[PDB]
């Protein structure tokens, strides 16, 4: 978090309340049409009423596609799930590509569960049965309640409980002076150790003595837990915590992703629907971002057709900087973005354009501000001129070496000489390619 | 131990932050193998019928003058493993 | 139900890998994976460098007479 | 509140929309047009419902966006949950855990259901009083008595030791409406007829009550157990198969196990124990199968346990994967002889407009007639799916400007914001050098 | 019973002299092929030759699989017949040669006499004997017997929760203890016990029954390679940790051969050589064919029937080597080729009528002629597959028989491969790829 | 004596030979020439040392023998052993156990070090008496050289003491928070003069000082190690075996959050390092595509790369790219070019190698060897150094002369002479 990454300046989409894109806001410069389309897509995500919709960010490299996707993620917030993914990740040695894609799809669909957990804490001060003056059956003594006195830091309360709790109390070996907690939703007593006021400095127990609970005896709170469908699927496919031989085998064996069946996924969907109907949980459909979609092969694209046609799928964002390239896994089949035309028919294409020199200068200034670097106007103009040739990434990547060189030279700002020296020290892609071409005989292969 | 799961670890009590982080609803959405077996008891009773055509004990290695320490070591290993693992295999008795 | 397969081999074959202790070195001086879960950084770094035995101490303890019997507890 | 299932591509299709004579209506149950293809789908659906002929294969072939997957989803929705419908993609059979033939076999056998119908004795009533007496110390025989009540009966039951243990585990109290199966002794609580005593603490908020059951106490109810052939194979393959039912990881099931299961199911069917419910396997984009998978399909459709197989492909004369041979639809002619082909014709203007109207009704979007005309023109020019996407895009744009009806301006705005394949390809040609490869 | 593609094939339709009747046993033509298949059936019944391979060659739809299933039906249900497709050797668990060898052993069956020892009765006394043995008392309607059993049987009895009064079944051979229920005599003691009652066994406590077990060589190999008969912890551990198939060694197969030979010599076993059928042999690769060379040259191998519809085609696994049936000439030198021919329109009409009878469909003579004409073009398979949809149309219209109008309507609704090819060629620019 | 580390191809390099202004000296710390490249390496090293910016990529490009691996080793040496430096080859990411992206993720997470600091109160002493009354309650007596006390035990403490078979004379430490007992050793007495000792028992002196002590442990681990530890129940065994598999992304995110929590709590510090991939041209297009977005994370180290390829074919594709690397990744990285060496630089490198190997050479021998190195290659001359040293020692000489160099030049062939001799007898060799 403290370290500055390449998209550390993107705090969202700089959109007006009417959806129009401001020239420079929220860390984004230019790309007004793409930003407006991404805002429409953000509204679509927030509407939560569409499934399997796909958006493709298409444009030359270094044109803000990943920045736009991260701006979408920032606009949605941490509540909305956002599962980034590169196309190379589908090639796994454990599960098939379709399984990886399905798992990421289920990772993007989130579920938020709201529940109230009511507990009674305290140190047991009193344990007195409530006998009845008329014993049932004539002989012996009958009891109708068990009075438990619970003491905390700022109070003491008595709880008239069901007589059946006597067995749980004996099983937990609860005696006077012990700290216990009783859960309302289950009616069970759990002994979380003994109070520390009865412990001496000469005792050696570690987890036996516990501090007296603070606060009130009756504690209730609302617990909000955010989970994804993939979390439930994996937790049910390879369960952890059992005491049977299968759980022991799972612990022993090397963990391995498995092909989760449609039966388990249907059961999870049914449980989630039941929870939603009960009012416990609220569905939070998020976004799956698949960067470098062109690295997927023809099998992945074909599966993606069925994946997107599903009614449970999230909203998928693709990104490709390829032209009329050959689809991987096929022999001499060319498609406009490296994506077969069948999948391109299922997506909405957002075009990202190249940046004018003014926009490049603005982006350089913003990146310098984010990295804590003061740059002079002449140095900024020289770096923008360097960015007119070469690329924008080269210019934003010369900022920190130049700052280091200035600091070594003893200056708090980047001057033009520092940028010139850095340009002399480091070559760009075009200059290196020219050097290689001029000496193609001396290099290898 | 349960890293990245809807099931939280065994919190000592409400004093621990983990007590108020996880819900019982999330816990009830994850089924242990024993719960799965209890859920499929009728299916196991009605649909598990396939028997191997042949049944044999594992092949045995015989030598005229074996090292007198191999057999007691193997016997102790098998005895300890059986004493530690057979109680955990009782739920699969009807399947077996 | 079939009887098992009785595979008979020479008794000399089962001793092929066996090496007499006088013919092999102690490999426990290179056992790194066996130390995990049993030896701590405290033992290796702070305790053992300070409280390693010396030949002089060992000889002194061995040669010295038996220690006096431990006194019985007294409620005081 | 939004359920886990939301508005998808085929969310408006509730069935094929046919009449008794399998004559397709122009617009019913979401389906529009494709009259000949829908009639063929209805005939195939009747063949599936009859469930008498095993291993029939149908190929839905047509241009992209002609409603092949729409027709398949309509057939699936018209079948109903009683009949199995396994829908997979062609790419899904390529697995690192099992062979292609094993995956195809499992896909087939997930589409056949075995149903076992038996009658059991069931006790359902309201607990009036339960008493359990147990020894104070040491192992002993617990003695108990349970009272159950309906609207017309009340009987006092003497309880055995195992029923006592079951009741103790279930924590059955007075007022709990419980179900008891006499054979297995299983007890299932289904509610409380009234609240517990108020004087007790730490009890929680009482939920709603359940009315006491009527009629006799010990009734006779029909219990139905339904599993697929794949589930039987998995749980019989190995001891851990029941966990493999959820984790996958079945590996390759031995052919001996499958032969035993086929023989046993045939014996059960002869002995009236179980009924076979053949279903459908839908392989979308079957052109991704290789020559070996097609060759396996050739002989796997010849079994009496095979379901009806429905394929969809939009390929012309194309090279078969794994070979260098060009074949229609990417399928070998030997398999093409074993299947009937259903062609889908392209949609006209009125069919496109009706599809757009149904989609707008499904998405709760109100659109003007001029907007419908413009959107239909766009769909004819670009594609149907592009127009469907622009539907929602224009709905959102209209909602942004605090409107109520989607106008032509919103459609033009979303046409400007989002591009089709043609305009994207044109703009990429304009900047060909900027894009990376070719 | 569901009707499959070959449900009408009941035999080869041969006379006593071996000649082929024109229409008999669900077969219409292929008289020479049927006579050859009869010779092969007699060869299989002779049980003298080993590893004799036969190749059924011809175009699709000429009844190669029909002839193979007719051979299977002629042999009978006692003789093993293992049908495998060539695409099934590409497993992710074992090598292709291992799959071929396993199917080879699957084709050889063995009828072996076995005696089962059964202890069945109601438990009256369950006294442990401190490893702790058990002394158990069982009673039936014929007598009472007390038995001393191994500690494993005691563990099984405990796992079954067997207590005094329960009816139990013990198999002494496998040590398999099954608790059947609490004795019926105690069903009146309580009103809700959560028990399944059983009457008292009416035979003897100890019984010996002699039964015939039908097993194959592959079953013995699997049982001795992935053992699960010891009922020890190690067997369970091996089953759970190593569930995948393994490459069974030639040593295990030699040991099983010796054991089976000993059983046959003792007179308690009978060998049934059986048949293996590989349908799409062209789907095998050159490594599989090379292995099959030596496998067929073996004196243990069964009779293998091969089928192929390929013409002069490139063998899989080779770059550009082309062979007459997709089969290298070395393997073709080791096979006897049975050639199947295309059917005349009369034979097509006969087959259509037979299939209609099999599916319970009444078809008029005009409709039969029209469907045979439809089958003259397109293929026979397409013509046969239109019977059920036409029957459904006739049933919808209230007619109990198929008329020519129903066939015409169905043919209009459903296209064939050639019609679809024509449509694709006419509209090549509109379809993908 | 001969230790496991011996004279290698880069044993003479101890650093980059730069001053405080990152100006390269002509010959310092074992590096000759490559002034611009060494200055660029120093700039990159300062960027690494600051640690503020994440996911910076540098490509060291040049002709073979121009010092790319030399510069990388100089950077690794100049960087302290405190900062992690994972050096892998391009071929090492092709594993049969984990995917290429998983291998690259593990390499990335091995390059970020997490220094942990745990302070724990412990009791440390020698056991005097253990009395257990009837496994219910008991007393334990512990002593030092200056102290002795008795403790009251509970049920779990008694169970832990019985499980570990703790007896009298044992020297033990007890963690107050968790109660776990580890045995340091046992005290030596006249009655414990065993003739045979077990493989784990060892005699230690009774601890001095006070029975209650605070234990401070500071160690450096990588993120990948924490991932492997928390992957499974005994995952630390995979830190030795390497049978890690593909770690779940959710586990990695949880561990990242926990590490941030430790960093906030003051219990851990982050030391981002360097991942050096030598001969990157062996990476496939999938690996490059993964690297494109892996560098964009906030927990990505500095990626230094080195290739000697010209405009060549990218592995896994049929396209030609300037270094074998797709231009999308090349736009994300700064390229440091190495120039070919001159005669003076070659002679200075030969002098450094001779000094490293402890070989004395005459000036005429140096001239001849420099001429050979310019004609054939620098590495050939470096090998001829040792060859001529061996020949000189064989004839009982002390200084390598021109005769020794000529002899080893005739004995050992470079690539050109061997290729010529093969062309003379081309038909003799197989599969031309
Ligand atoms: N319009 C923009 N406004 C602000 N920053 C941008 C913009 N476009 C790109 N950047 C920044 O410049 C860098 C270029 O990367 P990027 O354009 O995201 O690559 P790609 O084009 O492959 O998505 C990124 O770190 C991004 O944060
Ligand atoms: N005849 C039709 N009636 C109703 N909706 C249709 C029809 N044809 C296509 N659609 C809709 O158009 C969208 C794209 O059609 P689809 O069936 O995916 O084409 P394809 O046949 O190529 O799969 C789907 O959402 C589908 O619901
Ligand atoms: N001579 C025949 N008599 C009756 N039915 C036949 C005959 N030949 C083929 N059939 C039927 O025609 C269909 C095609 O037969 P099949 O053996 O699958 O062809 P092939 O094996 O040549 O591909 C099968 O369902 C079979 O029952
Ligand atoms: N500037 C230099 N200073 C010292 N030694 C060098 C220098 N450049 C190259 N070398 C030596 O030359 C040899 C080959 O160079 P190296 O960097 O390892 O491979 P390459 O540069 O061909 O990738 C190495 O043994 C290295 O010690
Ligand atoms: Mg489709
Ligand atoms: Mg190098």
């Amino acid at each position: 978090t403290q370290r500055i990454a390449s998209h550390s300046h993107v705090k969202g989409l700089g959109l007006d309340e009417s959806g129009l894109a401001k020239q420079a806001a929220s860390g984004l410069v230019g790309q007004e049409n793409a930003r407006e389309a991404c805002g429409v897509i953000v509204e679509l995500i927030k509407s939560k009423k569409m499934a399997g919709r796909a958006v493709l960010l298409a444009g030359p490299p270094g044109t803000g596609k990943t920045a736009l996707a991260l701006a979408i993620a920032q606009e949605l917030g941490s509540k909305v799930p956002f599962c980034p993914m590169v196309g190379s990740e589908v090639y796994s040695t454990e599960i098939k590509k379709t399984e990886v894609l399905m798992e990421n799809f289920r990772r993007a669909i989130g579920l938020r569960i709201k529940e109230t957990k009511e507990v009674y804490e305290g140190e047991v001060t009193e344990l007195t049965p409530c006998e009845t003056e008329n014993p049932m059956g004539g002989y012996g003594k009958t009891i109708s309640h068990v009075i438990i006195g619970l003491k905390t830091a700022k109070g003491t309360k008595q709880l008239k409980l069901d007589p059946s709790i006597f067995e749980s109390l004996q099983k937990e070996r609860v005696e006077a002076g012990d700290v216990i907690y009783i859960e309302a939703n289950s009616g069970a007593v759990k002994r979380q150790g003994r109070c520390d006021t009865y412990a001496t400095e000469f005792d050696l127990e570690a987890e036996e003595y516990v501090p007296l609970p603070k606060g009130d005896v009756h504690k209730k709170k609302e617990i909000i837990q955010d989970v994804t469908l993939h979390d439930l699927d994996v937790a049910n496919a390879r369960p952890q915590g059992g005491q049977d031989i299968l759980s022991m085998m799972g612990q022993l064996m090397k963990p391995k992703k498995t092909e989760i069946t449609d039966k388990l996924r249907g059961e999870i969907n049914k449980v989630v629907n039941k929870y939603i109907d009960q009012g416990i949980a609220e569905l939070v459909p998020g976004v799956l971002f698949v960067d470098e979609v062109h690295m997927l092969d023809i099998e992945c694209f074909t599966y993606l057709h069925r994946a997107l046609e599903s009614s449970i799928a999230p909203i998928v964002i693709f990104a490709s900087n390829r032209g009329n390239c050959v689809i991987r896994g096929t022999e001499d089949i060319t498609s406009p973005h490296g994506i077969p035309l069948d999948l391109l028919d299922r997506v909405m294409i957002i075009r990202t354009m190249l940046y004018t020199p003014q926009e490049m200068k603005q982006i350089i200034k913003i990146r310098a501000q984010t990295e804590g670097i003061n740059i002079s106007e002449e140095a900024l103009n020289h770096l923008g001129e360097i960015g007119t040739k070469t690329t924008l990434r080269y210019s934003v990547q010369l900022l920190t070496p130049a700052n280091l060189l200035a600091k070594i030279n003893g200056k708090d700002s980047i001057e033009k000489e520092h940028v010139e020296e850095i340009s002399e020290l480091f070559y760009d892609a075009k200059s290196s390619a020219k050097i290689l071409a001029d000496q193609q005989d001396k290099y290898m292969k | 131990q349960p890293v990245a799961s809807p099931i939280g670890p065994r919190s000592p009590g409400p004093s621990h932050p983990t007590f108020w982080t996880y819900t019982e609803a999330a816990h009830r959405a994850v089924l242990f193998p024993q719960q799965r077996l209890d859920q499929l008891s009728e299916i196991i009773e009605r649909f598990i019928f396939v028997m191997p055509p042949v049944e044999a004990p594992p092949p045995s290695l015989h030598a005229c003058h074996p090292p007198p320490w191999l057999a007691p070591r193997q016997a102790a290993f098998q005895e300890q493993l059986a004493s530690e693992l057979w109680p955990r295999a009782r739920p699969l008795h009807r399947i077996v | 139900i079939t009887p098992g397969i009785c595979f008979s081999t020479a008794s000399l074959v089962l001793r092929a890998t066996d090496v007499h202790p006088l013919q092999r070195i102690d490999m426990g001086r290179f056992d790194l994976i066996g130390l995990e879960g049993r030896v701590s950084r405290y033992e290796a770094d702070t305790f053992l460098p300070r409280h390693r035995l010396s030949r002089r101490v060992l000889l002194e303890v061995a040669t010295a007479p038996d220690p006096p019997p431990r006194p019985k507890p007294v409620k005081m | 509140v939004t359920r886990i299932e939301r508005i998808g591509a085929h969310s408006h299709i509730r069935g094929l929309g046919l009449d008794d004579a399998l004559e397709p209506r122009q617009a019913s149950q979401g389906m529009v047009g494709q009259l000949a293809a829908r009639r063929a789908a209805g005939v195939v659906l009747e063949m599936i419902r009859e469930g008498k002929i095993a291993g029939r294969a149908v190929l839905i072939a047509g241009q992209p966006g002609t409603g092949k997957t729409a027709i398949a989803m309509g057939m699936a929705q018209a079948l109903g949950p009683d009949t199995p419908f396994t829908a997979i993609a062609g790419s899904e059979i390529f697995s690192l855990e099992m062979s292609k033939t094993e995956a195809l076999t499992q896909a087939f056998r997930r589409s056949i259901g075995v149903r076992i119908k038996e009658e059991t004795e069931i006790i359902e009533g309201e607990v009036v009083e339960i008493q359990i007496d147990r020894p104070a110390t040491g192992t002993g025989s617990k003695v108990g008595k349970l009272t159950l009540k309906t609207t017309e009966m009340e009987t006092i039951y003497d309880l055995g030791t195992k029923m006592i243990e079951s009741l103790t585990k279930d924590k059955v109290q007075a007022g709990d409406v419980i179900t008891i199966d006499k054979a297995t002794g299983k007890i299932s609580k289904l509610g409380r007829s009234f609240t517990r005593a108020r004087d007790y603490d730490a009890m929680g908020s009482q939920t709603k009550f359940v009315q006491c059951p009527d009629g006799e106490l010990q009734k006779r109810k029909e219990v139905v157990h339904t599993v697929s052939l794949h589930e039987i194979d998995v749980i019989n393959s190995r001891t851990q198969g029941f966990l493999a039912l959820f984790s996958g990881d079945t590996g390759e099931i031995k052919s001996e196990v499958r032969e035993q299961i086929n023989a046993k199911v045939a014996e059960w069917r002869e002995e009236g124990k179980a009924e076979i419910i053949p279903g459908v396997l839908f392989i979308d984009e079957v052109h991704m199968l290789d020559i070996e998978s097609f060759s396996f399909l050739n002989r796997a459709l010849e079994s009496d346990m095979a379901p009806v197989l429905i394929m969809a492909t939009n390929r012309g004369i194309t090279r078969i994967r794994g070979t260098s041979y060009q074949s229609p639809h990417g399928i070998p002619i030997d398999l093409l002889d074993r299947l009937l082909i259903v062609s889908t014709t392209p949609y006209s203007e009125k069919d496109t407009k009706q599809i757009l109207r149904i989609r707008c009704e499904e998405e709760d979007v109100e659109m003007s007639e001029d907007a419908y005309t413009v959107l239909t023109r766009i769909g004819l020019e670009t594609s149907l799916r592009y127009a469907i996407q622009l539907i929602t895009a224009a709905s959102l744009v209209c909602r942004k400007r605090k409107g109520t009806e989607v106008q032509v301006d919103d459609i033009k705005r979303v046409y400007s914001l989002f591009l089709d394949e043609s305009r994207s390809t044109q703009y990429m040609k304009e900047y060909q050098d900027a894009f990376l490869f070719n």
